[PDB]
């Protein structure tokens, strides 16, 4: 239909009008994160079982 | 703290054995889905049986509940899933729509090769069998020109045609029988099957087909499960 | 972006011959079932003519069995249907279809309104 | 002689199957739980307890004495013959059990889902266990199996007909009679889906794997278990007489069919693939 | 026509963000990330089971207490967990059976569910009678619910299968909001860690990105091959994982406005019903329709583990909200913890 075309073009240049950062330091910022929390995620290093609530 | 352990045992108890009685209560109900066209008679199985999303009724102290879906789109895909372990689908189909007998058939096909479902048996109901028969004496819509297959089909040797019924409409009904069982032993393979059955609208012995061929699928499953059938 | 264009198709005069050809991107050819679906004016959709994931497995609608014939080339990604002895009924907006899922034997393609992986479409006229 | 060595490595073998095949299935039925939930699992687990049990109790003894040429133990001899008649017959009565269950649930299977709780299937489960113990240990410690040293007494007239048809000729009546019943509501399935699938078609294996599956299951319990209570219905009447080597062979014979009911009746999609899960 | 022109229009528009995407794809996370030590073999073994449910299992949903959680079976129940003791704290029925999803509010109020009936149920679990009933109960949608998750205790979004999104308050039972744009079935939401802006997957192999306060969609992605049926964020909230039945996962960022990375094995070929990172983001759990459960490392895109403890189908899972560990739901009428 064309009110749905209408809302497509105008949905398309609302997206398109975006301004969007590099690849490599979106990336970065995701390592950044991962390695910053990666000595307080209990599933990634395993937790001795004395502090584990799901082991005895 | 200990207290709120007991607490909380006393409670999973009063829990598990509400669940017990469910589970009873799940176990003997027959859920049965039923699933077709719109303008194909669905409403009137249901009417007869005694529009509404849900129906409740018993065969011989036998309790079933079938469900058809109303408010929902016509992309069944996703929401199809919902429904692999129902115990069977009824699949109503027009017998005397010739338009509409492919986009049953691809339906059905679509039905019975679904990853999902590839246990569950369909009873197949072809409704309208007294406008069929109109159709076909009137001669006006012919079904060599829809199923050029139709030309070349001889009347099956198992086919058993009410009195006084023409040899013309007996072959028209067993050719769409035929044409939905082609489909049905293809890739069926013992996992589940399908039971053609001749109905019209007015038709009151239908909660009793159900019994009989949900009594039949149960059968079948024990047998092959114990590795006979 | 799962695209589809159908190309082919116009004014032919009854007992013409016609080659419609739908070009697919974004998705793997091979490891799909495809469809040729027609929309007549006045009246919904009714699915054609279908294909297998290698081509071993054909089927056709009652009305153009013996008429249209359908073909993949997996290596140019393309989607073939010769048409044949055309009728004035065979008039209608013509569409290739993508079945949902890979490595599956059925598919729901027929929707009345919205189906996502559906072609554009391209307006075929039979017409004295 | 070499004799004596392949005969003690046969009853060795017997054993060691035996006791592994029930505690494999055993196993499997304690390990998981999707085993263990459905309601006819029960009789399986209790047929192979009961073949476990003899395992465990009959069959070493009798090996040990087959193979010395006389029986050392003495007086364990009185419990022995009790142990044997509360455990065989503890496997017979399963396999009757189990028929039936199969019985119900292929000739109503609405009532199989109803009336059917895991209380009747303990009910079931007891009255077995319970015939097998009273009809075994109240006759052996009052002595009546003894007509008026090495175990080789067979038994006493009355009590040798009583037991028999108690332990061996009802429960394998019931079992034809279920198993038939069961073949022909097969061969109606089986010739009613041919017919559809021959009209699909146009437009016998199956009977015999019914027939194959069937005889099996009642031609190796019959096979195994038959000619040993003949046996013990004739001696005793009139000891035309059979050697006590060839009773001892039928009764090993009637014994082994332990060994071999797992593969009959464990065998299943699911106890599969729990024996693969547990042996690697 | 006018139509025409929209259309080609529309296709520049297309070709221009498809550009501007090849202006920013300079690399691949992989020889970003080749460097990184790969997290090792990760052997996760089956800690607690929880069993009960009578039917096939399809949502599940963690506190934010990491103790308590709630799934739903399509038995017409919905049974609340102490996963510590696998004590069951209450056993909901529903007055339709075919739920399909359900969600526990982060202060532990109230539960939701929905499904079939095209309602999304409230159930207050603070009552003050005694037990837990029906509070709120949303109705307007011509579609089944697929996903739903709180905000706050009055304001709730939820997904549809009439191709369209809602926002909900819980109060008043007025649709506040409106998400409209996608062409095929909403099987999946996902709330930024923020509350502010949400993600939808759709059956047109699309995901589009939402305002919250503002019902604008912001971004659309177009990465799958086929239905999508599962989402879930990283932790940091500026990229997202999608899961499809091409039995591929995805990871899209935000700010980069395209795909970074693609999950997938080539003995892999069923699709994938749920997916979930870990606390880091470092792990990336993935279920599929061949029994197990899938761990990639979502910077390396190797497996670093498989989880076949389920028979059928698994259908839902979840991290905790303090990363101690991961639930599954399955068609087997199970769920279980993998710590
Ligand atoms: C009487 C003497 C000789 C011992 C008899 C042992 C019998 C009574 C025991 C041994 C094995 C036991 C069965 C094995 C395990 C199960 C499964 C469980 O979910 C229900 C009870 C049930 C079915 C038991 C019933 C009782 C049982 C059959
Ligand atoms: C001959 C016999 C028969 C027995 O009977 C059964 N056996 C199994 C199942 C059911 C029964 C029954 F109870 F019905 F008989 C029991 C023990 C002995 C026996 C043996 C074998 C022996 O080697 N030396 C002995 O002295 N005896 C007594």
């Amino acid at each position: 239909s064309i009110a749905q075309a209408r809302k497509l073009v105008e949905q398309l240049k609302m997206e398109a009008n975006i301004d969007r950062i590099k690849v490599s330091k979106a990336a970065a910022d995701l390592m950044a994160y991962c390695e910053a929390h990666a000595k307080e995620d209990p599933l990634l290093t395993p937790v001795p079982a004395s502090e584990n609530p799901f082991r005895e | 703290q200990r207290n709120e352990e007991k607490a909380q045992r006393e409670a999973n108890k009063k829990i598990e054995k509400q669940l017990q009685k469910d589970k009873q209560v799940y176990r003997a109900t027959h859920r049965l889905l039923l699933l077709g066209a719109d303008n194909s008679g669905k409403s009137t199985i249901v009417k007869q049986m005694r529009g509404i999303f849900e129906t409740k009724f018993q065969v011989d102290k036998v309790n079933f509940h079938m469900f058809d879906v109303g408010g929902q789109r016509d992309e069944r895909r996703k929401w199809i899933q919902c429904f692999n372990d129902v115990t069977a689908i009824i699949f109503v189909v027009d017998s005397s729509d010739y338009n509409r007998l492919q986009e049953a058939l691809n339906l059905f096909k679509s039905i019975w090769n679904n990853r999902w479902l590839r246990t569950i048996s369909v009873i197949l109901f072809l409704n309208k069998q007294d406008l069929l028969a109109e159709k076909v004496l009137a001669g006006k819509s012919k079904i060599e020109d829809y199923f050029p297959e139709f030309a070349r089909y001889t009347t099956p040797e198992d086919a058993t045609p009410e009195p006084g019924e023409d040899p013309r409409v007996t072959r028209a009904k067993y050719f769409i029988r035929d044409e939905f069982l082609r489909i049905s032993t293809a890739s069926g393979d013992g996992r589940h099957y399908c039971y053609p059955h001749f109905t019209c609208a007015v038709d009151t012995e239908n909660a009793r087909r159900i019994f009989n061929d949900c009594r039949d699928i149960i059968q079948r499953m024990h047998l092959r499960q114990y590795e006979l059938l | 972006q799962v695209q589809l264009q159908e190309s082919g198709g116009g004014l032919v005069q009854p007992g013409g011959s016609l080659r419609l050809s739908c070009a697919a991107s974004g998705f793997t050819f091979s490891n799909y079932k495809m469809n040729w679906v027609r929309q007549a004016p006045g009246k919904g959709l009714e699915w054609v003519s279908d294909i297998s994931q290698s081509g071993a497995s054909i089927s056709y609608t009652g009305s153009v069995k013996g008429r249209f014939t359908i073909s993949r080339d997996n290596a140019k990604n393309t989607l073939y249907l010769q048409m044949n002895s055309l009728k004035p009924e065979d008039t209608a907006v013509y569409y290739c279809a993508r079945c949902p899922a890979p490595f599956t034997r059925d598919c729901f393609d027929v929707t009345s309104t919205t189906y996502a992986y559906r072609g554009q479409g391209t307006q075929v006229t039979v017409s004295s | 002689f070499s004799v004596r060595i392949l005969t003690a490595c046969f009853l060795s073998l017997l054993i060691l199957s035996t006791l592994l095949g029930n505690t494999l299935v055993c196993a499997a039925v304690i390990r998981f739980r999707h085993l263990r939930s459905k309601v006819t699992n029960f009789f399986v687990i209790s047929l192979a307890v009961s073949d476990l049990l003899v395992a465990v109790l009959v069959m070493p003894w009798k090996a040990v004495a087959e193979i010395a040429g006389f029986w050392p133990f003495g007086s364990f001899c009185n419990i022995w013959v009790a142990f044997d008649i509360m455990c065989s017959t503890a496997s017979i009565l399963n396999l009757c059990v189990i028929s039936v269950d199969r019985y119900w649930a292929i000739s109503s299977p609405f009532r199989y889902e109803r009336k059917m709780t895991p209380k009747a299937a303990f009910i079931l489960i007891s009255v077995a266990w319970t015939l097998s113990v009273l009809i075994s240990f109240i006759p052996v410690q009052l002595s009546w199996h003894k007509a008026k040293d090495n175990c080789d007494s067979s038994l006493s007239r009355t009590y040798a007909i009583s037991s028999s048809v108690i332990s061996f000729y009802i429960p394998v009546a019931i079992m034809i009679v279920t198993y038939t019943r069961i073949y022909r509501i097969a061969q109606k399935q089986i010739r009613r889906i041919a017919a559809l699938e021959r009209a699909a078609v146009h437009a016998f294996k199956r009977e015999t794997k019914v027939l194959k599956t069937l005889s099996v299951i009642m031609g190796v319990f019959v096979c195994c278990w038959l000619p040993f209570f003949i046996l013990n219905c004739i001696l005793p009447f009139c000891g035309f007489c059979i050697d006590s080597n060839t009773f001892d062979v039928f009764v090993w014979f009637g014994w082994a069919n332990s060994s071999l009911n797992p593969i009959i009746y464990a065998f299943n999609a699911d106890f599969r693939k729990a024996f693969s899960t547990l042996l690697g | 026509s006018e139509l025409d022109q929209l259309r080609q229009e529309a296709e520049q528009l297309k070709n221009q963000i498809r550009d501007a995407r090849k202006a920013c794809a300079d690399a691949t996370l992989s020889q970003i990330t080749n460097n990184i030590d790969p997290v090792g073999r990760i052997q996760m073994r089956t800690r607690r089971t929880l069993r009960g449910h009578l039917a096939k299992i399809y949502a599940m949903h963690w506190g934010t207490d990491s103790r308590l959680l709630v799934s739903a079976s399509q038995d017409g129940k919905l049974i609340i967990w102490d996963s510590y003791t696998t004590n069951k704290v209450h056993a909901i029925p529903l007055r339709s059976s075919w739920v399909m999803t359900c969600a526990y509010a982060p202060s532990g109020n109230y539960v939701a569910c929905g499904g079939l009936d095209n309602i999304c149920s409230i159930y207050n679990l603070k009552t003050r009678e005694g037990n837990v009933r029906v509070s709120r109960e949303l109705a307007g949608h011509t579609g089944y619910l697929s996903c739903c998750r709180f905000l706050d205790d009055n304001q709730i979004v939820t997904s549809s299968g009439d191709t369209t999104c809602a926002l909900w308050d819980i109060e008043t039972g007025q649709q506040t909001t409106t998400f409209t744009g996608h062409t095929g079935d909403v099987m999946s939401l996902s709330l930024a860690p923020d509350t502010r802006l949400f993600v939808s997957g759709a059956c047109d192999a699309s995901a589009k990105l939402w305002d919250v306060r503002e019902g604008m969609c912001r971004q659309t992605f177009t990465g799958h091959e086929s239905d999508i049926n599962a989402i879930c964020f990283f932790p940091n909230g500026n990229a997202f994982a999608t899961g499809s039945d091409d039995a591929t996962c995805r990871l899209f960022d935000l700010r980069a406005d395209q795909e970074l990375m693609t999950y997938s094995h080539d003995n892999i070929i069923c699709g994938i019903t749920s997916v979930s990172f870990s606390k880091s983001g470092r792990l990336l759990l993935a279920g599929y329709d061949d029994f197990n459960c899938n761990v990639w490392d979502a910077l390396k895109a190797d497996r670093a583990g498989v989880l076949a403890g389920h028979d059928n189908r698994v259908s839902c899972l979840g991290v905790t909200d303090d990363g101690m560990a991961v639930a599954t739901g399955s068609w087997d009428s199970f769920l279980k913890i993998w710590n």
